[PDB]
């Protein structure tokens, strides 16, 4: 008990390992890895075909009851041809435990909407929609919810600028807000500050 | 605190409460504004021998995730059953 | 290529799409206009609406059309239950913004953007 | 009443500005002929959906071409 | 007369105010400010739409209900008649018709409104 | 451990039903509620009379910012650039050069304080202890420009304020 | 008998011994056209069956809810009817066949 | 004499406005949560005939207290443009100020006075309650120095 090392738990590690693979031997027609981190959290990763079946076993299935949507996210990633990584993490309060399922999907690849499975499931959608672009099909209304009306692009991907493209003015002549090509007085300023000497030797990729 | 006598008798009577003992304005029961100078402690690593980082470096211990299963017997939950709640003994029913 | 569809399994099922919006679209500038009490007329905003639809006539993938009528759908929408102001309606025809001529002399006299 | 018909959807097509009253017939085909492009047919049919009160869904309307195929079409 | 002297007094003290408060003051009239409210975002349709009257039938109970107190506000000088066994009869047989009225309402459900 | 916040049944004796009829024609538990609003008509408010009176704040508290010096008069300030790397809001802008003396100084220091989210972050990166956020907090200008701070006006509030800044440094730098 | 669950929305259960027979009878009844060696049927079959046994060996409603862990019997019979409704789902989904297809080269690989 | 006449008469219809300043119950994001706090019993902002009300047409000044985004730009002008005149905008913290910590996001704009007319600027994130009153007295100072009749007498 080094104080200031986290601890680690090897019983979750054991416990969300069995149970990993008792995910990956009953829906084997979709799951692609299964893996847990260091700090007891275990991840499905799975062909988007199977969005709603794995998600309905989950929630319903008595050995997992994961009955809590926590949260739905997506991650862009524009090295991969599939840029977007959807990101499902579940809660279970009859186990008291959580588990996180991902897929992926690109521009114009649409996912299965889960609503049906979780009615949380709906605002999240929208988001990823609207934030992301990723078209959920069968979404009961799909539409932007954070960003202005009318507006274009979504801004969370990598490649939009984090200023974006226009801004808002009141104009005398015209008697009312309009939108115009952005102009900062200031420029952001870009910091690079990643060291050029390798930080964690654990994580170092094959040359 | 300068309420008359007839006046903290009324306001008691109103709200049933007896206000004097737990008044919602601060008098001097408060910290001085001005005190002595502190003396904080150190930590564990504050040692000149045996303390070498290489052995108290929580972020080199952290390791890439196991893979469980890839692409390239009893059934088990995720964890055993929630246990139930029991009711407090201090108040069960409020 | 053997890609999961949107909507239309072809460019031919897709332009079906297109022009039901395009229908969609003409039908509701009359109303845009009256409800919105914009200034232009209805010539103006069923040009606009033309507008919009020419700059992707040069589109052939199906799934790229079919995230284009979606859009277009939603922008829709939001004109008809009047989410949009009249400031969103009339951010198409730029008003405010001066015109950039697009002959190599006059961008060289102004500045460096090719 | 076929024989008023073909005065009715003239009618419309005269009044659709980008049509030359001169260079039209009751067989002038609005691609070749006229000189349009799908959405001023598009605008052509909705013209016509207003005069005759009925809609025309699109599986029908792409098929007409000429004035004389709206007549036509408008007899059933 | 002093009825009438008093009544256009009052109503002439008001009318000067609101001719002042339009006269004295500096305006700037221009469209958004005379605009229809609706916090910030424009209305969506006429505020003439029809809007449904949940309580439709309470009211016009109240307009039988209002009649009855016409009947009854004469009580006090009905007292004063010597045939007061008649006049007590008949005083407490309207109110009890009122209420047996008010309790038919109740128990078939006319005081609830539409949902 | 949990407890019911409501999960009770009535008593049905007659003078429980009673008690309630009471209190439901008799409004007890409403006139109940007059007496508690009562009592604080007659306690002291919280009032306090502003501007003659002020809130209590702590040698900590996070205000308008000041660039300090050390006792000989010459800057603290040595151009090292932590504060604007570490300002969250890039607030802080700073060009720097050789002084005529061969010192290391800034010829830019400008805060936005239209910009800057007044976290203190600033003068936890500062090795020299030469930019602070100051005890002011009344300072509301009419218009937007006054509040772009370059570094003229900065020292200026450092000599306004030093009086007041080392005091309050001196009773809290023991837990920083 | 339980005055309330507790849980707002989940009525309180007569019979619920009988009902819970019905219950894991039928999930039963509905493994028997999965496959014999998918193991969601091995899995729930296990898993079903001991519930079975336990509801069929404690007559005491109490006494049965603590063997089971599953919180009130009221609801010990919901997740038994969503297992049931899952396990019909499963027929048609039939996960138990090799993956659909494999994910591109670097699909997984993080950090980038 | 007219110009002591007008001088007085500025006086009292200035001495009105600013003795009776009733903000707009428009608040945005934190920094309302400190507007919430001068109206409470510490301050009471009430006490100096400081009163909210819900209604445009009856407020006197908008506090912007919190970022503005694109998507709200258009109703904060509409209920400013709703407001009858006299009217005085105070921008409370940085967002309101200039963008703050979200000077550079694509959704926010970069200060509230893009949009409308500013008269006083109340700096921090977010300004103490006693830093908004410091604020708005200063806009009561400000409302003292008018000059209308006098300016219109020498029109
Ligand atoms: C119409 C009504 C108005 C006309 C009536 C005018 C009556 C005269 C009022 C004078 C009050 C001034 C008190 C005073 O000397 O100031 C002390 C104060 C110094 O005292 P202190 O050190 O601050 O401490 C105050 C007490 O310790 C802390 O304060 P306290 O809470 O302990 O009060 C002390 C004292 C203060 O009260 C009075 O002296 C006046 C009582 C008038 C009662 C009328 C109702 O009251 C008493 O001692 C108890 C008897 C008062 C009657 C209470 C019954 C309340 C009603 C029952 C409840 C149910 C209601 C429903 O000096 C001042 O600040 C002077 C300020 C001037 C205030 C204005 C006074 C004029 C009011 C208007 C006049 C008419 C126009
Ligand atoms: C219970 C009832 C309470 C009633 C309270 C009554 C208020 C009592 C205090 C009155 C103070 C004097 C009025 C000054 C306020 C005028 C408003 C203002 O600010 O205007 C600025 C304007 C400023 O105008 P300006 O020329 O400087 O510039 C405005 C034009 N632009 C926009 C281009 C800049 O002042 C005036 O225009 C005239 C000021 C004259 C002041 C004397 C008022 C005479 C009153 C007669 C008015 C005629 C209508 C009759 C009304 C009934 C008469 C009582
Ligand atoms: C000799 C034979 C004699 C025969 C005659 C005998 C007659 C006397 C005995 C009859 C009973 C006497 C009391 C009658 C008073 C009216 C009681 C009443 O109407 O209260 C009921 C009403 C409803 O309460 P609620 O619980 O919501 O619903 C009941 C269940 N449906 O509750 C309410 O009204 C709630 C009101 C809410 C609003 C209250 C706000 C003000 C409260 C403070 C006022 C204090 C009263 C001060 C009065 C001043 C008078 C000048
Ligand atoms: C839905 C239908 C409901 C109908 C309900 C009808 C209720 C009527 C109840 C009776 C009301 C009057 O009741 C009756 O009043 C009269 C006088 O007022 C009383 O009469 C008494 O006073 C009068 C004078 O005041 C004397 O002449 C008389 O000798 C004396 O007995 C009666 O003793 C009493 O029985
Ligand atoms: C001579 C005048 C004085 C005598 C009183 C005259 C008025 C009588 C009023 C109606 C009496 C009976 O009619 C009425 O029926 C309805 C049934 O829906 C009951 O109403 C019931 O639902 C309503 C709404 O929830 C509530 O009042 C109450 O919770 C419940 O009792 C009333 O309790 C009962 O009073
Ligand atoms: S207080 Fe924070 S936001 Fe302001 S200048 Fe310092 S580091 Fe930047
Ligand atoms: S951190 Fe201190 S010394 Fe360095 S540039 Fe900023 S104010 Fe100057
Ligand atoms: S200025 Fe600061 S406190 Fe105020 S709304 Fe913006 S982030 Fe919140």
């Amino acid at each position: 008990t080094r104080p200031t090392v986290r601890p680690r738990n090897d019983v979750a590690h054991k416990q969300l390992s069995a149970f990993g693979e008792y995910v990956a031997e009953i829906l084997p027609k979709y799951v692609q890895q299964v893996q847990v981190s260091c700090f007891n959290e275990l991840e499905i990763c799975i062909h988007p075909d199977g969005v709603i079946p794995v998600l309905t076993f989950l929630r319903d299935h008595s050995n997992a009851q994961f009955k809590s949507l926590a949260d739905l996210t997506a991650v862009d990633i524009p090295t991969r041809q599939n840029r977007f990584e959807i990101v499902y993490n579940l809660l279970s309060l009859r186990f008291n435990s959580r588990i996180r399922v991902k897929t992926y999907t690109d521009e114009l690849t649409p996912i299965e909407s889960s609503v049906p499975v979780y009615k949380a499931a709906n605002w999240y959608e929208r988001e990823i929609w609207d934030m992301f672009g990723v078209f959920f099909a069968n979404h009961p209304d799909l539409r932007r919810i954070l960003t202005d009306y009318g507006f274009e692009g979504h801004p969370f991907r990598k490649d939009f600028p984090l200023s974006g493209y226009v801004e808002l003015r009141y104009d005398d002549e015209v008697k009312r807000v309009v939108a115009e090509p952005v102009e900062l007085a200031q420029e952001f300023r870009k910091f690079d500050l990643n060291s050029p000497w390798e930080a964690f030797p654990a994580y170092r990729q094959p040359p | 605190a300068s309420a008359t006598r007839f006046i903290q008798w009324l306001r008691n009577w109103a709200s049933g409460r007896d206000l004097q003992a737990k008044l919602q304005l601060r008098y001097q029961e408060i910290s001085k504004r001005t005190q002595p100078p502190p003396k904080l402690p150190v930590g564990p690593s504050h040692k000149l021998s045996n303390n070498y980082y290489c052995t108290r470096d929580g972020r080199r211990e952290a390791m890439p995730p196991s893979i469980v299963m890839s692409s390239q017997k009893k059934a088990v939950s995720p964890a055993p059953p929630i246990k139930r709640w029991e009711l407090s003994q201090d108040e069960p029913y409020l | 290529t053997s890609v999961k569809p949107i909507f239309s399994r072809d460019m031919n099922e897709a332009k079906r799409r297109v022009r039901e919006l395009y229908r969609a679209w003409y039908r509701e500038v009359p109303n845009t206009v009256h409800l919105f009490q914009l200034d232009i007329s209805v010539k103006q905003g069923r040009d606009k609406v033309r507008e919009m639809f020419k700059k992707n006539a040069h589109i052939t993938d199906p799934r790229v059309v079919d995230l284009l009528v979606i859009k277009g759908k939603m922008e829709l929408e939001e004109t008809i239950k009047v989410w949009k102001q009249r400031t969103h309606v009339m951010r198409f025809f730029h008003e405010t913004e001066a015109p950039r001529p697009k002959d190599f002399l006059s961008k060289f006299y102004v500045g460096h953007d090719p | 009443t076929l024989e008023g018909i073909k005065d009715r959807v003239l009618y419309v097509l005269k009044l659709y500005d980008k049509i030359d009253p001169e260079k039209l017939s009751v067989n002038s085909h609005f691609m070749k002929d006229l000189g349009l492009d799908s959405l001023d047919q598009v605008e052509i049919i909705m013209a016509m959906e207003d005069e005759f009160g009925f809609e025309i869904p699109d599986i029908d309307a792409e098929k007409l071409m000429c004035p004389q195929e709206i007549v036509d079409y408008i007899a059933d | 007369m002093n009825l009438m002297l008093a009544l256009l007094t009052n109503f002439t003290l008001a009318t000067l105010l609101v001719i002042i408060a339009f006269w004295l003051p500096q305006l700037n009239v221009y469209s958004e400010k005379t605009s229809p409210y609706e916090c910030g975002f424009d209305p969506m349709g006429s505020a003439r739409l029809p809007f449904s009257m949940k309580f439709f039938l309470v009211a016009i109970t109240f307009l039988l209900f209002d009649l009855e107190i016409a009947l009854l506000l004469p009580l006090p000088w009905a007292s004063q008649t010597a045939n007061l066994n008649t006049m007590l009869t008949m005083a407490l047989f309207l109110i009890i018709l009122l209420a047996v009225s008010l309790a038919y309402e109740w128990t078939q459900k006319g005081l609830e409104w539409t949902e | 451990t949990y407890k019911y916040v409501n999960l009770r049944e009535p008593s049905m004796d007659m003078k429980s039903v009673t008690d309630r009829a009471a209190q439901t024609l008799l409004w007890t538990e409403l006139i109940r509620g007059l007496g508690m609003t009562l009592s604080y008509l007659f306690r002291e408010p919280a009032t306090i009379n502003y501007p003659f009176e002020k809130g209590p704040l702590s040698p900590r508290f996070r205000g308008e910012h000041a660039l300090r010096r050390y006792p000989s008069g010459e800057e603290r300030c040595i151009a090292c650039k932590l504060c604007e790397a570490v300002c969250p809001a890039q607030a802080i802008t700073i060009e720097a050069e050789p002084r005529a003396d061969g010192s290391r100084r800034t010829t830019r220091y400008d805060i936005d304080m239209t910009k800057c989210i007044y976290c203190g972050f600033c003068q936890e990166a500062c090795p020299v202890d030469a930019i602070v956020e100051g005890p002011n907090f009344e300072f509301s200008t009419e218009t937007h420009e006054e509040l772009l701070y370059n570094k003229e006006k900065l020292l200026n509030n450092g000599d306004k304020w030093e009086a007041e800044i080392a005091a309050n440094i001196q009773a809290d730098y023991l837990y920083r | 008998l339980k005055k309330t669950t507790g849980l707002v929305g989940l009525a309180v259960c007569e019979t619920p011994h009988e009902r819970l027979k019905i219950l894991y009878t039928k999930i039963l009844d509905v493994l028997g056209h999965i496959p014999k060696n998918a193991a969601y049927r091995k899995y729930t079959e296990q898993i079903t069956n001991e519930k079975l046994s336990m509801v069929k060996a404690e007559p005491d409603v109490k006494k049965l809810e603590e063997r089971l862990q599953g919180g009130q019997i009221e609801e010990v019979i919901l997740q038994a009817e969503n297992e049931l409704s899952l396990a019909r789902k499963m027929i048609q989904w039939k996960p138990w066949e090799p993956l659909v297809e494999e994910p591109p080269a670097s699909q997984w690989k993080w950090p980038i | 004499r007219g110009e002591y006449v007008v001088a007085k008469l500025d006086d009292l219809i200035n001495w009105a406005r600013r003795s009776s300043l009733w903000p707009m119950t428009f608040g945005l994001a934190c920094c309302a949560v400190e507007m919430m706090h001068m109206a409470a019993p510490r301050y009471d902002m009430d006490r100096f005939g400081v009163v909210f009300r819900a209604s445009p047409r009856q407020s006197d000044v908008m506090i912007v207290a919190g970022t503005l985004t694109n998507k709200m730009a258009p109703a904060l002008r509409k209920v400013y443009d709703q407001m009858p005149e006299p009217r005085y905008v105070v921008s409370m913290g940085s967002c309101a100020n200039g963008g703050g910590y979200y000077h550079y996001s694509y959704s926010v704009v970069r200060g509230c006075d893009r949009i409308v007319p500013v008269d006083i600027y109340v700096p921090g994130c977010p300004p103490t309650a006693e830093a908004l009153l410091y604020g708005i007295l200063q806009l009561q100072k400000k409302i003292k120095r008018e000059k209308r009749l006098r300016i219109w007498y020498r029109r």
